[PDB]
Formats: structure tokens, C-alpha cells, sequence
């Protein structure tokens, strides 16, 4: 992980 | 047109909306007749969790429709 979202 | 929004609460809303307007728009209305923060809300219809970018008329929204009012569920997609 390391970012956001969400998809 | 006129559509319907029924609530968790059980209060059904009376919005007066237009075919061109957008989800987004119709959530933002609510904003206007309760305080309710459109970022917060998720509209349900027909077992469809309703896009924001997208007018009623590409959902096929009828007159005299009634829509969910639940609050937006926190995805676990992503990280
Ligand atoms: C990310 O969202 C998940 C739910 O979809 C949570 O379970 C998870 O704990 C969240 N992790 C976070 O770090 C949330 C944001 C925390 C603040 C980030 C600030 C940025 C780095 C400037
Ligand atoms: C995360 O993305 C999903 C995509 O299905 C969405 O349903 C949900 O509202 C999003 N959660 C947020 C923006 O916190
Ligand atoms: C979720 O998956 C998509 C796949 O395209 C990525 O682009 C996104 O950054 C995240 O990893």
C-alpha cells in the first residue's frame, strides 16, 4: 500500500 | 419531474429535480432542504449505488421515483 483509493 | 428520497430515518423528502440535473446536483439539493453534506451521502435506486457524475435520464429515472438516502460505505478496496 502507500497511496489511497478507493477504487 | 419530481422524485422522492426516502431516508434510514423513514422520512420521505420531497425533491423537485430536473432530467438534465446530475446525481450530484440532486444530493447537493438535499443539502439545501436539510444541511445533510452532499460528501456524505449515497443515493440507492433499483439495487444501484447511483454515480455522482451522471445524470437521472442515463439511470432511465422515471417521474414520481423513489431513491435511497443511506450514508456512503467506507470502501476496502485500496490502501
Ligand atoms: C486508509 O483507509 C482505510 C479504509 O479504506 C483504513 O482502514 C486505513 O486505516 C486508512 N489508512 C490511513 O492512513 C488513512 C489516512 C491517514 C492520514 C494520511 C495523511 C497523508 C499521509 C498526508
Ligand atoms: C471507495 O471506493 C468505492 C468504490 O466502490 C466507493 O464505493 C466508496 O464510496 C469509496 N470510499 C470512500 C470514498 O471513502
Ligand atoms: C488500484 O489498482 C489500480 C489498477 O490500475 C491502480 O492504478 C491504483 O493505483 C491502485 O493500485
Amino acid at each position: 500500500x502507500y497511496x489511497x483509493x478507493y477504487x | 419531474m419530481q422524485i422522492f428520497v426516502k431516508t434510514l430515518t423513514g422520512k420521505t423528502i420531497t425533491l423537485e429535480v430536473e432530467p438534465s440535473d446530475t446525481i450530484e446536483n440532486v444530493k447537493a439539493k438535499i443539502q439545501d432542504k436539510e444541511g445533510i453534506p452532499p460528501d456524505q451521502q449515497r443515493l440507492i435506486f433499483a439495487g444501484k449505488q447511483l454515480e455522482d457524475g451522471r445524470t437521472l435520464s442515463d439511470y432511465n429515472i422515471q417521474k414520481e421515483s423513489t431513491l435511497h438516502l443511506v450514508l456512503r460505505l467506507r470502501g476496502c478496496k485500496x490502501x
